[PDB]
Formats: C-alpha cells, structure tokens, sequence
C-alpha cells in the first residue's frame, strides 16, 4: 500500500530537514562569531557540522520523490547522489577521528599535544575527505534515471548482481564497521579509568560517554542488519516467500528513514551538550 | 607626629580662588578648543586615518 | 598634644575650603547646549596577545602604540595598518605598566618584580636590547612614565614614588606621604608637576625638582585606581572602586563635578579625557566603556566590544582615535 | 613600494615567532606557593627581589613554581595575576598548634593558618584551581603532642592522644573550609623525609588536575 510510504516517509523527512537545518546553522554562527582562538575540538565540530548540513540539504529531493516520483532530470540525481554519499562517510569517518582525538586527549594528558595538533591538521583533511571522494566514482558512473512503466526513478544500475552484492559488502565495510570499532575501542578505554573515579566532574563525562557509544549504534546497527541480511537474499543463501523480501524491503525503508536522524542529532550531542559550548554561545548570542 | 603637623601648616597657608572662576575658566577652555576635537565633531572619511 | 593642633589644622582647612564654595559648576554650566550622543564604531582589532592585557601607551606621532600582556610580551603595533613593528620578549611575565617614550626611542616596563626595566628600540644593529634596569623600589611597580631621555618617574606599591635617573641608575628624589598603596600617575603637560592617587582613598600634588607635596584631594570612599590632568593642567579627574568619578581643582583645592550613576556599581579601571577636554571616557569593569561629559556630568555614549574587564584605555595626542584594551588579549581602536 | 612588503614580512615573521612561543608556553606547568607565618618555603625550595620563579622538570614535564612570600602588599590588588594557574601549593605546619603569634599573643598561629586558608580558597579568583595541601613537620609533631594534649588549639577535639588520630582530624578540619565542592578539589600529603615521594605527589596530583581540564575542553561534560 503506497498510502503508508506517502503518508509517513515525507513527514518524517521534512521534520528531520527542519531539525537539522536550524541545528546546524546555529552551530555554524556560534563558532564562526568567535573571537578567540580555535581550540582542537572546534575544528572536529566545524566538520561535523558541515558534513550534516550537506546530508540535511540533500534530503528535500528524497522527500520529493516519495511524494512525487524524479522528474528532475539526469545530472541532478548524480549530483544529489554524489553529495548524499560524501556526506554519509565524511560524517562517521569524523566521528572515528572525533572519538580517536577524545582517547590521546584524556589516557595520555601530558604528552600528548603535538600528536593531537598533527592528526587533525592533517590526517583530518586526507583521511577524512580523500576516502569520501574516492568512494563517489560509483555514483558518477552508475547512477542514471530510467523509466519503468509509466514512472521514472533514479538510483544506481549494475550490470548484474555481482557489482550489487560487492558494492553493498564495501558500504557495510566501510560505514559501520571500521567507525565502529575505532569509537567502540577508544570510548570503551576511556569509560574504563573513569568508573573507579569519585569526583563530581569524572561522573558528569562517563553519564555523556555511554550515551554516545549508544547513539551510533541505536541510529545505525539496524539499518546494515536490514542490508546484511537482504545481500545475503541476493546471493541465493536464504530461501523463503515473497513475504520475506517484502518484509525486509519495508524493514530496511522504515530503519533508514530512523538512521537519518543522525544528522539532527549530532549538534544536540557533540555541541550543545558541552558547558564550553553553552557559554561561548551565551556570550556570541549578545 | 611633628612632621604631619609640620606638612599641614605648609599645606594650610596657600590663597585659593572662588569655585566659580575655576568653573569659567574651564568652561571657556572647553568652548575655545572645542573646534579642533576630532572625537566631538565627526571627521569626513577623506581625512580619517582609520 | 600633636593631635590637638592637627584636628585644629584641619578644621581650618575644612572652613577655608567652604568659604571658597561660591557656586556649584551645575549651577553655572546649566546654559551651555548639551553635547549629542557620541556614536563611536571600532575600525581596528589589534591581536596578537595570548594573555590578559594590563597597559598600553599611545606614542607621540599617534600612530605607534605599545602593549604589556603577562604572556611576557611588549608589544609595538602599527595602529594605521596593523602590522606589529617590535615584540620584545619580557624576562618576568607578572607587568603591570608600560610607557612609550616621548622622542620613540626607548619604552619601559614594570610589575611584580620590583625592578623598570627600560628598552632601547632605536639601535644601529636593529636588535632591541635592555637599555637599563632600576632597582630600589620595595613594592609592585603600578605605574612609570617618561619625563625625557634621560628621567623616569615611577609610583610603586610601598606607598612611595621616585624620580630617577637612567644614565646612572640611581633615585634622585623620593616622595612620601601616602598612607595605601599607590595605584596611578599623571604627568602634568609642562612637566613640572604630576599627581598620584593612592588606595587611601586620597589624591596629592608633587613637585618634582622640590619634591614635597603641595595639596592633597579627598572625598573618595574607597581605592583611587586612575587618574589624569586636564589639558589645560588646571585641574583632574579620579576614578576609585566605589563606581564614581571625581573632578578636582588645584587652584580652588576642593572637588568640583561628581559623575555616578545607579546602574553602575563597579569601579572604574581607567580614566582619560578628549584633546579639548569636553569628553571623560571611563573603562569599567562591566566589560564596558563609558563615555562621559566633563560639564554637564551626563552620560553620551557607551563603547561596548569587550568581553572581559576593561584594563587599559588612552587617546591620541591629536584625539584622533580612542584605544582600549581589555582582559579578553584585544585591543580596539574607536573613531 | 618594496618597504610596505618588507614591513608585512616582519609582521608575518614575528608573528609565527609569537605562536611558536605561545605554543611552546602552553606546554608548561605553573605552580603557585602561599603559606603562613613560616612563608612555607623551607622544604619545598630545598628539594626543588620580589617574586621568586623555581624551574624543575620531574618525568619530561616542566614546572614552575612561583613564592610571593617578599610581596608585602595588599593582597587584593595582584591576587588576580595569577588567576589561571594550575595548582595552589599551600603549606602548614603540624608542629605550630600550641605557639602564638609573636606579634599578637592572642591570636593562635594555627588559627591564622586556617583563616588564611579559607581566605585563598573561598576568593572569586580561584574557582577552579586546585590546591595540595602540605603537612610539614610531623616527625616534631608527634614528638610533642604527646608531652602536650590537643585542646589549646581544637577544645572540642575528643580522641585519644595518638599521632594518626589527631593528624587525621588535623587534616579532616583543614578540608571542611572548603565549600566549593563540586568545582575545586583538595589534594593532602604529609611530607616525608625522602625526596622522591613529595614531587611525585605533585605531579600525580598536576596530572589529575590536567585529566579533569581536558574533560571540560573537549567537551565530554
Ligand atoms: C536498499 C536496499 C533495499 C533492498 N532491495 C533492493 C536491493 C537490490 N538487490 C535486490 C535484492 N533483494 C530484492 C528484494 C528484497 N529486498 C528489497 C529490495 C531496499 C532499499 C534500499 C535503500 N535505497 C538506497 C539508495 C540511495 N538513496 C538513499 C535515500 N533514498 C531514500 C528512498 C528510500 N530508500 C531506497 C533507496
Ligand atoms: C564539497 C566538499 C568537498 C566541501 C569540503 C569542505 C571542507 C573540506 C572545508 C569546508 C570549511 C573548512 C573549514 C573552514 C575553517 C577552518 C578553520 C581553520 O582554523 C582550520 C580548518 C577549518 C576547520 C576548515 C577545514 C576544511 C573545511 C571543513
């Protein structure tokens, strides 16, 4: 039934645009109108920030096409496709570097200020921004829109389903595993030598740590588990009805439109949370 | 407490003046040179340094 | 005994002073047309400093400026185009003072270490190198400026003042009398004279080649942090920590013209007048300056782009353009 | 005009000069001695005109150390120079509790200390600063509280008459002054005859304040 797609997908999308819009424009003002100078962090949050605004405004195109099939012809479906998957990686692979800067900052916290000022300015920008353009080649080179029936649509097209099930293991690869493990490691090393701590400081930070590990996972574990086992429908591997295809088809629509929320939820997290944060935006606001 | 005492005899024998001349005289130095003041009376951009 | 003639003293000082009081100046300046709200925008922002900023000096040309910052620098700007032109590296970085030279080519600094150290900027090989170093004084340096080339005039926090002499390094005069610590000096323009407010809620007038005190001011309630003579040299304005202003006369020896608001309730770290002495720019500690009227003692404008404790503030010989510095590492220029 | 490139070079040159310092700067420890009557500057000078700067550096980390003890001003009016130091350093002496001032005799010299400890603890300037506190010269301490009991300084002291009791008590009176507890804390070490326990105190100590600062700069709380 179209009527649940076009009656809940759209809503869902406009109202995570709104969020995302507003939170991150308000996290782009406070820290460009900063007089002093930019700590270690803020460059991480300007990334950030900038990763999801580009994620924020790829999705009105999306919420067009769930109301009304892609009729906006060919370079701007490989455009937006470009800009959703630099997006979508530059986002996590930050959250690694993020995590990764946390861990030298508080497990080594007096010799370890030239490590953390070489990584960022430089392993930043390569690591971050060179594995996210490389990984759009795809996008250019396969996504093409295509009439089907009486409708046209616009999504990548493959030869065969060799190209799909690879492609789609180095998605997985690439979006939950390796984040993953980098944010899982370092944040898992830094709640162990806070838990024994008694100071009021040391139970504030460890409440906002487990939270975060949380809020990878809670927004992107599903999803890929609604991939991983559709690839594994793709190789011939798993054999039911159609029911199951397309109960999986629903499931995988319905987690993805959850795992978008990370690009509203992000600011509220890695930003807003902060007393630092707060108080330069006090001062910015007047 | 000789030298205190001493300091205000030096200090009590001096002639002062009315409060209002000391008031004119500063009115009348604010008004002669109030036309070369370049914070009171806003300076074109053609000779403002800054 | 002593005491008795004291209190008799000062009786009489108190009754010659009264009997002086013709007329209020508010009574007097009522007809004059007031003055427009000043409308001041910043048109530089000096940076460069990693630290809180404690004092700065306009120089003679009003163009070159010099800044302390306990970052243990001093540094000298080019307030036209903003390049820094000298950033000496101070061997204590606990300053309190600095001072510009009239003829440019030395500066000095001071603070916590007891010791005025003066720099030589005009050198054959182009290389600043400590000129000189004055010891002697047993409290914080507050404040040293510049007679000439050749002497120095300091106010330390051990409730004394000195004139010195650089060529030798050695105290030529003392002036004692303060009762707290001193906290600002004022040179009069002609040289032969200056000020000094003290925390004993008291101004007094020395002579420097006498060098015994000629009148003491009062009428403050708590420390004097700034002072500075009027253009003319006839009169002067203090500021304590009582938030308020206070104008004295040294010919009619009694306060003339208060300025004080119910809004306010800090102190004032620096005090300044304009080049017609018509405007009192104040720096207070609510992060903000205040823009006062020397006659009317009404409030016309307020210079508000600090976001810390405004520390230092001073104008231009010519009055071009308006200088302050705060606790926030930035200087600003107002025009 | 090669004299406006040749001034904006100098500029540029004396400006990475200027962060190069400031960066090599931020790198450092600084360290800040007050103390009592003494001026708590015996033991701690010795194991390593009018403020004293002490360098040392204990396991690759640089400290400073500054004594203001020769400054005989008003304390209010340089109080706030040092607003941004890492750690407070403050000393007292155990062996000090039966002794009067000789200035006033009415006045107890411990009483002073913990006057003057609540002073520098509860100022407006230091908030976040932390303070270790020293405990000199307890070796003549329990050689005479035994010879003369604890109740000319503490009337309500009611323990038995041995060393640990009465230095922890000690010490439990001398952390109650504080009342900022959830910004600032309180680090509390007897000093010992060894010099090699006392730095690596201060230094543990300096390393959990520098844990707890980059807490709050990157952001976690
Ligand atoms: C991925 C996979 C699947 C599973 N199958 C198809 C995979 C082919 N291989 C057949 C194997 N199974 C056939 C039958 C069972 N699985 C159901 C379909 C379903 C949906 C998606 C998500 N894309 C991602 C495209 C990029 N745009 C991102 C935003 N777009 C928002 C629009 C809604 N999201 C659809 C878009
Ligand atoms: C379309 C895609 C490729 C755009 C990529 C833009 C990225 C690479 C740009 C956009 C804005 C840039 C930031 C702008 C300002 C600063 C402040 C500086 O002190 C450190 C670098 C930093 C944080 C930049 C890093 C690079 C940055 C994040």
């Amino acid at each position: 039934n179209a009527n649940f797609n076009k009656i809940f997908l759209p809503t869902i999308y406009s109202i995570i645009f709104l969020t995302g819009i507003v939170g991150n424009g308000l996290v782009i003002l406070v820290m460009g109108y900063q007089k002093k100078l930019r700590s270690m962090t803020d460059k991480y949050r300007l990334h950030l920030s900038v990763a999801d605004l580009l994620f924020v405004i790829t999705l009105p195109f999306w919420a067009v096409d769930a109301v009304a099939n892609w009729y906006f012809g060919n370079f701007l479906c490989k455009a937006v496709h470009v800009i959703y998957t630099v997006s979508l990686y530059s986002s996590v692979l930050i959250l690694a570097f993020i995590s990764l800067d946390r861990y030298l900052a508080i497990v080594h916290a007096t010799n370890s200020q030239r490590p953390r000022k070489l990584l960022a300015e430089k392993v930043v920008y390569v690591g971050v921004w060179i594995p996210a353009l490389l990984l759009t080649i795809p996008d250019f080179i396969f996504a093409n829109v295509s009439e089907a029936d009486d409708r046209y649509i616009c999504d990548r097209f493959y030869p065969n389903d060799l190209w799909v099930v690879v492609f789609q293991f180095q998605h997985i690869m690439v979006g939950l595993i390796l984040p993953g493990i980098v944010i899982l490691s370092c944040y898992c090393i830094i709640i162990s030598k806070l838990s024994h701590s008694k100071g009021h400081q040391k139970r504030k930070a460890l409440k906002t740590t487990v939270i975060l590990i949380l809020a990878f996972f809670a927004c992107w574990l599903p999803y890929y588990i609604g991939i991983s086992i559709d690839s594994f429908i793709l190789l011939e591997i798993i054999k039911q009805g159609c029911e199951f295809e397309n109960t999986v088809h629903k499931w995988i629509s319905i987690t993805e439109a959850l795992a978008f929320f990370h690009c509203c939820l992000n600011p509220i997290l890695y930003a807003f949370l902060g007393a630092k944060f707060k108080t330069s935006a006090q001062h910015a606001l007047t | 407490a000789r030298k205190l005492v001493e300091q205000l005899k030096m200090e009590a024998n001096i002639d002062r003046i009315k409060v209002s001349k000391a008031a004119a005289d500063l009115m009348a130095y604010c008004e002669a040179h109030a036309k070369e003041d370049p914070l009171l009376t806003p300076v074109p951009a053609s000779e403002n340094p800054f | 005994q002593l005491r008795q003639e004291a209190e008799q003293l000062k009786n009489q000082i108190r009754d010659a002073r009264k009997a002086c009081a013709d007329a209020t100046l508010s009574q007097i300046t009522n007809n004059i047309d007031p003055v427009g709200r000043i409308q001041m925008r910043t048109r530089r922002t000096l940076r460069g400093h990693l630290a809180k900023i404690y004092a700065m000096h306009w120089g003679t040309d009003s163009r070159l400026l010099v800044s302390a910052s306990q970052d243990g620098k001093l540094i000298i700007w080019d307030s036209y185009t903003t390049n820094k032109v000298h950033a000496i590296p101070l061997r204590s970085s606990w300053v309190m003072t600095c001072a510009y030279a009239p003829s440019g080519n030395y500066v000095a600094c001071g603070g916590l270490d007891n010791i005025c150290s003066i720099y030589n900027l005009k050198t054959r090989e182009g290389n600043v190198r400590v000129s000189r170093e004055l010891a002697g004084h047993t409290g914080y340096l507050s404040c040293c400026r510049f007679l000439d080339d050749n002497q120095i005039v300091t106010s330390s926090g051990d409730t004394t003042c000195a004139l010195w002499d650089i060529e030798t390094g050695q105290q030529t005069t003392t002036f004692t009398g303060h009762t707290g610590d001193v906290m600002s000096l004022s040179l009069a323009p002609d040289t032969r004279l200056f000020v000094s407010g003290a925390c004993d809620a008291s101004a007094k007038l020395w002579d420097v080649r006498e060098g015994m005190c000629r009148q003491t001011f009062t009428g403050h309630e708590s420390d004097i942090n700034a002072i500075c003579f009027f253009p003319n040299g006839n009169a002067f304005a203090t500021g304590s920590d009582d938030a308020t202003c206070r104008l004295f006369d040294l010919r009619a020896d009694q306060e003339l013209m208060t300025y004080s608001h119910d809004n306010i309730i800090c102190g004032i770290t620096s005090v300044s007048f304009s080049k017609s002495g018509r405007l009192l720019l104040a720096g207070y500690d609510d992060f903000n300056c205040n823009v006062w009227d020397a006659l009317k003692a009404d409030r016309a404008g307020v210079l508000a782009g600090h976001d810390n404790r405004v520390s230092c503030l001073g104008v231009t010989d010519d009055g071009m353009a308006v200088a302050t510095g705060s606790w926030d590492s930035f200087l600003k220029i107002w025009n | 005009s090669a004299e406006d490139k040749a001034a904006v070079e100098r500029s540029k040159m004396i400006d990475r000069n200027l962060r190069e310092d400031g960066e090599k700067a931020a790198r450092e420890v600084k360290l800040l001695l007050l103390g009592a009557g003494e001026s708590g500057k015996c033991t701690i000078v010795k194991q390593m005109t009018g403020i004293v700067e002490t360098h040392f550096t204990f396991k690759d980390l640089h400290f400073k150390m500054f004594d203001v003890t020769a400054q005989r001003s008003e304390r209010k009016k340089w109080i706030h120079c040092f607003e941004g130091v890492t750690a407070i350093i403050f000393c007292v002496a155990l062996s000090d509790y039966d002794l009067v001032l000789a200035e006033d005799e009415e006045m107890n010299r411990m009483h002073a200390s913990m006057k003057l400890f609540d002073s520098i603890c509860n100022n407006k300037w230091f908030t976040d600063t932390s303070i270790i506190l020293f405990l000199n010269k307890k070796d003549l301490f329990e050689e005479k509280i035994k010879k003369s009991p604890l109740t000319i300084c503490y009337p309500e002291y009611a323990g038995s008459n041995t060393y640990e009791e009465a230095a922890a008590y000690i010490q439990c009176q001398f952390e109650d002054l504080n009342k900022r507890k959830d910004t600032k804390e309180i680090y509390t070490h007897f000093t010992c005859s060894t010099d090699t326990k006392n730095v690596q105190f201060v230094f543990d100590a300096v390393t959990d304040v520098i844990i707890k600062n980059n807490l709050k700069d990157c952001g976690l709380f």
